[PDB]
């Protein structure tokens, strides 16, 4: 288990780490988060009390460095930093643990929620979507736009998700117009899976990262992308059987982790009522159809 | 966006545009089988593609052989329509290609958009107008060429005959839609109005009768009455 020390907490803020969050008061003696499970990416997220506008945070892998948080009072945000003195860091952490100034990552032993939400998410793939290669961690916030959003403005601050457009020459073979539009298997299997993502693991990684960005920050471009990646699968008549079963598990844990209060705004009616009830794969998502109907019977 | 009453003069400006009506593409007669079931038999149809400024009509005849062995024919008919309109555009010299295509039924939007991806500058638009182009098969000479086709075929007409020698495009389109609205509302009476006169004739190279200007006013008024009289008939007024 790894630790992310904080230099202090000078402004009142709700701090999250993955699905947990807690309120820190202004100048409360908070010096970070300990017992972070090794083996997964993590995200440490922030929402200032005095301006809930702008949620932001950092995707990181404790295996890739020693990372701390320092409040920046000029830029007004909690910044992630890498600490050179390897044992400066260990001595920094040991001092705060001894004074019990850290919160413990509160992982129940039965609980596979975080693994299930990040199964296919790897730091290496995150860093290609979020382009800032001088740090080992990636910043994301509520307002960052995606590349496709930018085509329909600053490119360095972009989320470089793979563009998916169902009425595009990439999506439609000359002379298979009706076939490819009504059955997106070509676009899924040949264009996206074989050509761009190389395999379904990378596809699911981006899908899961898109969901987590939209859920944790309110990133609209991310929600768009999540919806699109689900729709492209569900609207394909020909999907490998292992992908359908895995997609069902992926979505099951998402819709279920997704606090109910965010569902009214995050979930797109045309994207989902199609996937469950009209698409080629309407019968292939048993678990996912069982969680939405159980908790959302008003919908149908 | 959508074409409606508010932006109606745009039809007669100098930007090439086409209306596309797919109503008559897939035409069937529903009938009973020996076993007491129901089946369809298709008959020849047509795409009605019309330049409202010039009156040029690209009548693509849809021969029943295109449906042989196909399924979901109502759905296919929209994509076949879109394929043939796209082929027409590609066949035209660049300076003749439309800048806008207005579909008369909104279900044509996605099929035509997909078939026209190679033409990102051609706007595909719906319309909120109820246009009576379904009645094109009430024009005897169009109906004749469609039913006699033994193979796919495109036939070119000027649906305004020679009217643009005497009236504007706006007025010609108004005359056309009135005539077609009358034929759609009461085909029999509309044709009686157009043809009961043993002194009036259709030129060999025309679709409609050769009316003097004054006779057209009489005809147009008789068509208006027909549409109003039929309105009272169907709605009890
Ligand atoms: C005094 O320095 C520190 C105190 C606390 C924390 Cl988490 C980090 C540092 C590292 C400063 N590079
Ligand atoms: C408590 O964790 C959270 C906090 C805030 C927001 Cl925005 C979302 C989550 C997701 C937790 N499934
Ligand atoms: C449709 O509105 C949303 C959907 C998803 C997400 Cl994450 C955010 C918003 C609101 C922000 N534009
Ligand atoms: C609770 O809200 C929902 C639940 C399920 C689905 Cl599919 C969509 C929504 C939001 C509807 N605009």
């Amino acid at each position: 288990m790894n630790t992310v020390p904080f230099t202090s907490a000078p402004i009142e803020v709700t701090i999250g780490i993955d699905q947990y969050s807690f309120n820190v008061k202004e100048n409360q003696p908070f010096h970070g988060i300990k017992d972070i499970p090794i083996g997964h990416v993590h995200v440490i997220h922030f929402q200032h009390a005095d301006n809930s506008s702008m949620r932001y945070g950092y995707w990181f892998d404790c295996r890739m460095g020693n990372f701390y948080i320092q409040y920046d009072p000029k830029d007004g945000l909690y910044k992630m930093m890498e600490e050179r003195d390897g044992a400066k860091f260990e001595n920094i952490v040991h001092n705060f643990k001894e004074r019990q100034m850290m919160v413990s990552y509160p992982k129940i032993d039965e609980d596979d929620t975080w693994y299930n939400l990040t199964e296919f998410v790897q730091m290496d793939k995150i860093r290609k979507i979020v382009r800032k290669d001088e740090n080992q961690f990636s910043y994301v916030d509520s307002s960052m736009t995606t590349v496709q959003e930018n085509e329909l403005s600053d490119p360095a601050h972009s989320l470089n998700y793979t563009v998916i457009n169902f009425k595009s020459r990439e999506a439609i073979r000359p002379g298979h117009e009706m076939e490819d539009f009504l059955d997106k298997s070509y676009y899924l299997n040949t264009v996206m899976l074989q050509g761009i993502f190389k395999n379904s693991s990378n596809y699911f990684g981006e899908l899961q990262f898109a969901f987590l960005n939209a859920m944790f920050f309110g990133n609209y471009g991310s929600s768009l992308q999540w919806h699109a990646m689900i729709e492209l699968i569900c609207s394909s008549a020909t999907v490998p059987k292992h992908m359908l079963d895995k997609l069902d598990e992926i979505l099951y844990y998402q819709i279920k982790t997704l606090p109910e209060q965010y569902s009214d705004i995050l979930l797109n009616e045309r994207v989902w009522n199609i996937c469950l009830y009209s698409s080629f794969q309407k019968n292939s998502l048993h678990n996912t159809e069982k969680i939405m109907e159980n908790k959302y019977p008003e919908l149908l | 966006g959508a074409m409606n009453s508010s932006n109606y003069a745009e039809l007669f400006n100098n930007d090439i545009k086409l209306f596309v009506d797919d109503t008559n593409v897939y035409r069937v007669t529903v009938h009973k089988t020996f076993e007491g079931n129901v089946a369809t038999k298709a008959i020849n149809g047509c795409i009605f593609t019309l330049n409202p400024k010039t009156g040029h009509l690209f009548l693509k005849i849809i021969h029943t052989s295109v449906w042989a062995g196909q399924k979901r024919l109502s759905q296919l008919a929209k994509w076949k329509t879109a394929e043939e309109v796209s082929a027409l555009v590609r066949s035209l010299p660049k300076e003749e290609q439309p800048k806008q295509i207005i579909v008369t039924r909104k279900a044509m939007l996605d099929p035509l958009e997909v078939h026209m991806l190679d033409f990102p500058n051609i706007a595909i638009r719906p319309t909120e107008l109820r246009l009576p182009f379904s009645a094109a098969m009430s024009i005897d000479k169009l109906s004749d060429v469609v039913m006699k086709a033994t193979e796919p075929q495109m036939v070119l007409f000027n649906i305004y005959d020679d009217w643009l020698d005497r009236i504007s495009s706006y007025t010609a389109f108004s005359r056309l839609t009135l005539l077609l609205r009358a034929l759609k509302t009461n085909e029999e009476s509309a044709k009686m109005i157009l043809l009961s006169d043993p002194t009036i004739t259709i030129k060999s190279y025309h679709l409609w009768p050769s009316f003097t200007d004054e006779q057209w006013i009489t005809i147009e008024s008789q068509m208006r009455d027909l549409i109003l009289t039929e309105y009272g008939r169907k709605y009890n007024v």
